[PDB]
């Protein structure tokens, strides 16, 4: 998160606007990362928070997993269009509805 | 170079402790399933 | 996210006798069922909250389902007729399966269960309260604080501040 | 599935919207799209509460600008563009064709619908919009709402001062 | 704050709007403050006695609305990919935010609206636009760290800001092109530090605060009016116009100290080539300032003779004379200032 | 397609250099051309609009190519990569400027403007300094940047310790 | 001494005696500025320049008071500044290592023969 | 007087404000009464809440009858 | 000697931003753990 | 790419909004018409991002409040336009 230069009392007004700290899968992931920013400061934090930033981004942005998912689907379709699969056995057995 | 559970060997969580199970995304949970099964759960609210 | 080294229990272990009992049938015995399996439920539900690993609560979960299945065997043995009428009514009386409609048939069951097992229907708000238990898991989560010995240091207030050498040192000392 | 068809329509109505000239033609195009965007947003959310609000908010703006359109740009012209009708209809069917032969498990948005959430998520069993709208009226974010209030009231002072009601009605002299 | 109690409010809400932007710890919070600021300025700017003023109220509105709109567009996009208010390594998505902010402040490539809306503003309006409205935009650019995009705006700002100003005769339109040049110096000072920028901005506002009053107090809007302007002591008129030289940054006066500290830091940071283009282009800016001084430095003129008397407001003039005095003798007080060390 | 001019010694990789310079020739041409066709010339019709794009960009490509060829040709012909080469290069592009503007004088004088421009660029390459270097000093505060805070809300307790960890 | 210790270089010793005009230049400069500013105001209004000396005394008095206050704060800022540098040197003794002081005997640099 | 003029001109704003003023009053009673009962600690909790016997909250369990 | 050292020192601070003097941007996490507090406060109140 | 499968459509729609805001239409209202078109698309993206958060959609109200005020203020300026020029045509304004 940004650092206002001013930091007058007004920043208290809009500071808590958007966060992840309210019942989120990434609440703990961000607190560690952002804490590390507070410890090392902003500019130096960007060079010491390699793991924490990547983990937090892979927890919210989720690009790392969605971009696994397409590799599986595309590689399932590529096999079939090459004839390596068959129509009857295209997909695996679906999961049970009462799950996840 | 595909490794199961990672993007070509890159773990999708570096900081996490060992054997730290993480619930995958809904879509990833259905990565190997037809659209029918997917829609049977995600659209129960809307009813199609 | 699941990889080879992540350890999931084998399929055989996850297999266990299940209820497979519909919603209305479950809601019928809810109040009498709850008073019995509370010890297992709280033990199971407590770990699941503190510890959010499904495989870790695997042992406790089997206790919860066993208690539920244990309860209905008793009901099947004695009040089979009554319980079916209560469930049938509760199912076919409203779209929500509200208890407020079927008070009559409910009474029939409650008298059957208290004549055969001397149990009592808990008060309406009994299960909505906070339930404090004696943790048999005995492993309440620990507490720690992260340490950064390399944090950007600042000037401490105890540091003495003598006058600057030759002042401003700007151009012509101004 | 209709999500893709919603994608096609919102695209289609946007192409024509770039080509409208008559203000009411713009308005009709915009009104149709406000329906779809409102519909589409609720697909990827735990509730449609915001679609109701957005729809209600914009309809207020829809009426008002007709009142001014009918006073300022009353006398203007339409022109059916056979290039446009074919082009939109051509792509529209083209887009609709794809949505039938699309791997529409891949096209679905990853945002977690209410049903997409797990069964264990205890916070998903409350009222449909309890938690989400909650901290709009709790410390410290409540002061933002309060700040709007002055902002809205102070706005209400701006319009009357810009408007200068007493110096007459509005006509397209 | 000139006519009614309502004008008093809009001024304050402008202050609150600007403060919310520069005290906000996230893009979204910052964007809100811009909206607050937007409607605080328009009613101050719109007056129906002038056909020109309402046109000014328009061009500003369409420009600012687009700027905030595109600004919010990129900010959403920025944290759609990074999930943070900050980008680890600057890229195109951060450039787009910069482009909007420059247009929000009328930097060179997107300055066109800025002079073209100055025809129909009162002098007191121009001061609010020239000085205060440039706080919030420029202060957010300090967060973004793109060099070439920011660098390009500086080079074009000083050039377009100067060359355009030679051809004007309307002082309001002339000051706009003059302000574009000083804007160029800020952005140059902004890629190196802010404390220089905070210092440089304060001096820039100071000088503009002065020149605006002199025109505002005597209601001058065209170059010819300067020659026709009547003053009892041609020595007095001669000295009042010696503020333009400070606005030109000549060292004997206070107005150079700001330029001076921006060079002692740009040079310290090895940006030698930039200073050549900037300082060289400032001469052209210094030129048309002298064209104004034609009405003062020569000091016997052919003037219309149906005026013997000066009618001026006291308090404005009282504060203007104090400000002018430092604008000529303010250099020896550099000793006191301790914000550069 | 992405070639950098100084990737190799001066008398080298002609095709690499021409691409590098024509890159900047096109970009500047289009950038100015966009202003020209909207703000100054304002042509009408989809065809003449291209003429302004070609007119402002075309010869500006000829200049860059001419400088590379003449600079490259001079580097081999004289037997040394020295400043006069870039000076010799500049006059070529200036000559193209006159042909573009149909003006004998404009081409000649502009060559000198371009000629001394190239010389200084070679000066930079040979001495080891840069025109727009990355700032070595970037200041993000005053002296008390970590002290001057005015916020009122009480900061709840900490969660990290500067002290060495305990175990 | 033959050593070049940066911490020694920064550290003060009290030997330097600040000039006479140093503790009075900022007060006296502001005081004269205030009076002179008051002189314009009368001149601007075509009043006798020394009429209404009340305003002269106020501006002169206000100038001195402001000058002394800001001068007092200036030294704290300078005192703190060097304190920062001394502390930073102590934290990174490797980045500011002690260097030995060469003398011209052990160096051979060029000279410029004018001829 | 004032009271009479409004009561004759716009009686609804007087009666309406009379009940509006009632809202603030009995809102001030209820809110104070709420913390006079420690109503933050509610005997019925949304969700399945389980405490450990040693947790500080486990002491504050509101003990009621039904 | 002092203005060739002081200048040198400033470069090291800027090279690594490892001191809270000039080349350090205070990144405050205060507000988020205020939000976490508020969330915890509201967690207790839930219920009727 | 993720951004192409999920965030492309709203962005392409947004730029089409801007190209309406700049095209040459006689009446000023054509700008206002396209103004809240863009706002409608900004809401759509902002609503994508806010939903990546589990419970943060409340900020949609904050955005909508500023949406109407710029439209409401945009409409007021048009009113003031009429009572000095008599009409809202773009070509009626002094080109400077
Ligand atoms: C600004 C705010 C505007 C708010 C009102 C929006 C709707 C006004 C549309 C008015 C009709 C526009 C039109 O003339 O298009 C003709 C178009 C055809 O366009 P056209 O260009 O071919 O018409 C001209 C024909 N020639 C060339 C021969 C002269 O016909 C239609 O299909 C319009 C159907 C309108 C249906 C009625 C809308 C009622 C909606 C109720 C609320 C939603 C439910
Ligand atoms: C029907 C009209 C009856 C005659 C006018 C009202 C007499 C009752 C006095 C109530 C207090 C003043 C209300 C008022 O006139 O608006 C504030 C008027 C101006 O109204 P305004 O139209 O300029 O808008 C005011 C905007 N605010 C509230 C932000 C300042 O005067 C003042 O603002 C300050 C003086 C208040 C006391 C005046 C008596
Ligand atoms: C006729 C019109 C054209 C005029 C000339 C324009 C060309 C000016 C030179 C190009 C811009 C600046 C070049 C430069 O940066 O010089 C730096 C040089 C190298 O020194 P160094 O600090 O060690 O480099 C960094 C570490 N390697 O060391 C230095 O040169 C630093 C000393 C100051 C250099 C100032 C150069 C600008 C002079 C502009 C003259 C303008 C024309 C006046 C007539
Ligand atoms: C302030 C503006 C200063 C502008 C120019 C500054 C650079 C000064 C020229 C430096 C220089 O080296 O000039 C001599 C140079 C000869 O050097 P060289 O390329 O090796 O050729 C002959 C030896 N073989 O030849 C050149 O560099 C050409 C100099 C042409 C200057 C025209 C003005
Ligand atoms: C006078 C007008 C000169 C316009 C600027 C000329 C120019 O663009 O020169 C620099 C350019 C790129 O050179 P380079 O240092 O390799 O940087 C590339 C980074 N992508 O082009 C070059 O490769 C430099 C070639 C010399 C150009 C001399 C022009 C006089
Ligand atoms: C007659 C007019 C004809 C029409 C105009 C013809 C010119 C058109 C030029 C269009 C293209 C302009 C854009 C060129 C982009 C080049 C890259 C850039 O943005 O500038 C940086 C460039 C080199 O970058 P640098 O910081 O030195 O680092 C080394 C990189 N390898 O910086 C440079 O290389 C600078 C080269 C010029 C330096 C001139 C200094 C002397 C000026 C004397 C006057
Ligand atoms: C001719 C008049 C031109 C006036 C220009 C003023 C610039 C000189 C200045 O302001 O500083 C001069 C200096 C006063 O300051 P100093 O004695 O060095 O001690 C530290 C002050 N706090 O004092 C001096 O250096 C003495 C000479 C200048 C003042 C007499
Ligand atoms: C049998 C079935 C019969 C069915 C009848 C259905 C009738 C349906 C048609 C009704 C519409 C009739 C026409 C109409 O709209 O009248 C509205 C009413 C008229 O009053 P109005 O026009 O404002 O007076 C003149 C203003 N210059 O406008 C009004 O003024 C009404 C305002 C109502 C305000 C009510 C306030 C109540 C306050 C309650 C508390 C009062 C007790 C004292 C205060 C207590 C404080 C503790």
């Amino acid at each position: 998160s940004l650092t206002p230069f001013l930091r007058l009392p007004l920043t208290d007004l809009t500071g808590c606007l958007i966060n992840h700290q309210t019942y989120d899968k990434c609440g703990k992931f961000e607190m560690k990362m952002m804490e590390c920013f507070e410890a090392y400061g902003l500019e130096r934090g960007k060079r010491e928070c390699a793991d924490l930033i990547s983990d937090f981004q892979e927890c919210v942005g989720m690009q790392k997993q969605l971009m696994r998912f397409h590799a599986m689907r595309n590689e399932r379709y590529k096999q079939w269009l090459k004839g390596e699969r068959k129509g009857q056995e295209f997909f695996a057995d679906p999961p049970r509805v009462d799950a996840y | 170079g595909w490794e199961v559970g990672t993007w070509y060997g890159e773990p999708v969580f570096k900081t996490l402790p060992e054997d730290t199970l993480v619930t995958p995304i809904f879509k990833e949970f259905y990565a190997h399933s037809d659209w029918k099964s997917y829609a049977k759960r995600a659209h129960l609210k809307l009813w199609s | 996210v699941i990889t080879n080294n992540t350890t999931l229990p084998e399929e055989s272990e996850l297999n266990v006798q299940e209820l497979n009992l519909s919603s209305a049938a479950l809601r019928a015995g809810a109040f009498h069922l709850g008073k019995q399996c509370e010890q297992a439920n709280n033990e199971f539900m407590l770990c699941r909250q503190e510890l959010d690993d499904p495989r870790a609560c695997l042992a406790e979960g089997k206790a919860v389902t066993s208690c539920a299945l244990d309860f209905f065997r008793k009901v099947k043995k004695t009040c089979h007729e009554e319980f079916t009428q209560y469930a049938t009514c509760l199912d076919k009386s409203s779209g929500t399966m509200a208890f407020s409609h079927c008070r009559k048939t409910q009474g029939v069951f409650d008298k059957c269960i208290k004549d055969n097992f001397d149990w009592d229907r808990p008060s309406y708000g009994y299960f909505s309260r906070a339930k404090v238990i004696q943790s048999a898991r005995e492993a309440p989560k620990k507490e720690e604080k992260v340490s950064y010995p390399d944090a950007t240091p600042g000037l401490p207030e105890d540091y003495p501040k003598p006058p600057a050498k030759y002042g401003s040192r700007f151009h012509w000392l101004e | 599935m209709i999500q893709l068809m919603l994608y096609s329509l919102i695209i289609t109505t946007s192409i024509i919207f770039l080509n409208m000239i008559h203000p009411l033609a713009l308005g009709l195009t915009l009104l149709i799209q406000t329906i779809f965007v409102c519909l589409l947003t609720g697909l990827m959310t735990k509730s449609f509460w915001y679609s109701y609000i957005l729809f209600l908010i914009f309809l207020g703006g829809m009426l008002v600008l007709f009142i001014y359109v009918t006073s300022l740009a009353s006398n203007e012209m339409f022109n059916l563009s056979m290039k446009l009708t074919l082009f939109s209809s051509l792509i529209l069917i083209f887009m609709l064709i794809l949505s039938f032969i699309m791997d529409k498990t891949s096209s679905s948005l990853f945002l977690m619908n209410n049903d997409m959430q797990s069964i264990i998520n205890m916070n998903s069993y409350f009222m449909e919009n309890s938690l989400s709208l909650n901290k709009l009226y709790n410390f410290p974010t409540n002061f933002i709402t309060i700040l709007l209030m002055n902002y809205l009231l102070i706005t209400l002072i701006v319009i009357v001062k810009i408007t200068k009601l007493f110096k007459g009605p509005i006509r397209m002299m | 704050m000139f006519n009614n109690s309502s004008k008093i409010l809009f001024i304050t809400i402008m202050i609150i709007g600007t403060l919310i932007t520069v005290t906000s710890n996230s893009w979204l919070g910052a964007w809100m403050g811009l909206e607050i600021n937007l409607l605080s300025f328009i009613p101050l700017l719109s007056d129906n006695n002038n056909l020109m003023s309402t046109e000014a109220s328009l061009k500003y509105f369409l420009t600012q609305v687009l700027a905030s709109t595109v600004l919010l567009f990129s900010s959403i996009l920025l944290m759609l990919k990074n999930n943070m208010n900050n980008e680890i390594n600057e890229s195109f998505t951060s450039m787009i935010i910069m482009s909007a902010l420059l247009l929000k402040s009328g930097a060179a490539p997107f300055h066109f609206w800025f002079p073209n809306m100055m025809e129909g503003l009162t002098w007191m309006n121009a001061l609010m636009l020239m000085t205060w409205q440039k706080i919030a935009p420029l202060m957010l650019i300090s967060y973004l760290n793109i060099k070439y995009l920011l660098l390009i705006s500086v080079i074009l700002s000083v050039i377009i800001g100067a060359i355009g100003g030679l051809n004007q005769t309307s002082l309001r339109k002339l000051m706009a092109f003059s302000s574009i040049n000083h804007l160029g110096w800020m952005l140059s000072s902004l890629m190196i530090s802010e404390s220089i920028w905070l210092i440089y901005f304060f001096f820039y506002s100071f000088l503009s605060f002065v020149l605006t009053f002199m025109f505002n107090i005597f209601k001058l809007f065209h170059l010819n009016q300067l020659f026709s302007w009547f003053v009892n002591s041609k020595i007095l008129k001669f000295t009042l116009f010696m503020n333009f030289l400070s606005l030109g940054g000549l060292p004997p006066f206070l107005g150079f100290l700001p330029k001076w500290l921006v060079i002692q830091q740009l040079t310290l940071c090895n940006q030698y080539f930039m200073l050549t283009l900037m300082m060289m282009s400032t001469l052209i800016t210094l030129f048309f300032y002298l064209r104004i001084c034609y009405s003062a430095f020569m000091m016997n003129y052919f003037e219309n003779n149906w005026i013997m008397k000066m009618n001026m407001n006291s308090i404005n003039y009282n504060m203007y004379m104090i400000m002018t005095f430092f604008s000529i003798f303010g250099l020896f007080l550099i000793s006191l200032f301790y914000f550069m060390f | 397609l992405r070639s950098k001019y100084y990737d190799h010694p001066d008398g080298e990789d002609a095709f690499g250099k021409i691409v590098a310079t024509n890159k900047y020739a096109v970009s500047a041409g289009v950038a100015w051309s966009m202003f020209d066709v909207l703000t100054l010339s304002k042509p009408q019709g989809y065809l003449p609009t291209l003429g302004r794009f070609a007119y402002n960009t075309g010869p500006l490509m000829g200049m860059a190519t001419a400088f590379t060829l003449t600079t490259l040709v001079a580097t081999n012909a004289r037997g040394k990569d020295d400043k006069i080469n870039y000076l010799i290069g500049g006059f070529a592009a200036g000559g193209v400027f006159g042909a573009w503007k149909h003006n004998h004088v404009a081409g000649l004088c502009a060559g000198l403007f371009l000629g001394i421009a190239g010389v200084i660029k070679k000066m930079s390459i040979e001495q080891g300094w840069e025109f727009f270097p990355n700032t070595p000093i970037k200041q993000y505060g005053g002296l008390n940047i970590a002290g001057n805070d005015w916020t009122i809300m009480a900061d709840p307790p900490k969660n990290w310790t500067t002290e060495k960890p305990k175990e | 001494s033959a050593v070049n210790d940066p911490l020694e270089l920064l550290t003060n010793k009290g030997t330097h005696e600040p000039s006479f005009l140093s503790p009075i230049w900022n007060p006296i400069a502001c005081g004269v500025a205030g009076v002179g500013a008051a002189i314009f105001i009368n001149w601007g209004f075509r009043k006798p320049v020394f009429s209404g000396i009340q305003k002269h005394i106020a501006f002169g008095a206000i100038g001195v008071g402001a000058g002394a206050y800001f001068d007092q704060k200036r030294n704290e800022y300078l005192a703190k500044r060097d304190a920062v540098l001394r502390h930073y040197i102590e934290l990174h003794p490797d980045d500011f290592p002690v260097k030995e002081r060469k003398t011209y005997g052990q160096v051979l640099e060029s000279w410029v023969p004018v001829r | 007087s004032l009271l009479k003029r409004a009561w004759n001109e716009i009686p609804d704003i007087v009666g309406g404000s009379a009940l509006a003023l009632a809202g603030i009053v009995m809102a001030t009673i209820g809110v104070a009464n709420y913390y006079a009962k420690d109503g933050d600690n509610r005997r019925y909790k949304l969700g399945y809440v389980v405490y450990r016997h040693d947790d500080p909250r486990a002491l504050k369990v509101r003990n009621d009858e039904d | 000697q002092i203005r060739l050292l002081e200048d040198e020192v400033r470069r090291k601070m800027s090279e690594r931003n490892d001191y809270q003097a000039y080349y350090y941007r205070p990144s405050v996490a205060k507000y988020h753990r205020i939000s976490k507090e508020a969330a915890d406060e509201l967690e207790a109140l839930r219920g009727d | 790419m993720i951004m192409i499968l999920y965030w492309s459509l709203p962005m392409i729609l947004f730029i089409l909004g801007l190209f309406c805001f700049v095209s040459n239409r006689k009446h000023l209202l054509s700008m206002l018409l396209s103004l809240e078109f863009i706002v409608l698309m900004l809401f759509f993206m902002l609503f994508i991002y806010l939903n990546m958060l589990n419970y943060e959609s409340y900020f949609s109200m904050m955005f909508l409040t500023f949406s109407v005020c710029e439209g409401a203020l945009g409409l007021s300026i048009l009113v003031s336009m009429i009572r000095t020029h008599g009409n809202d045509y773009f070509q009626s304004f002094s080109i400077m």
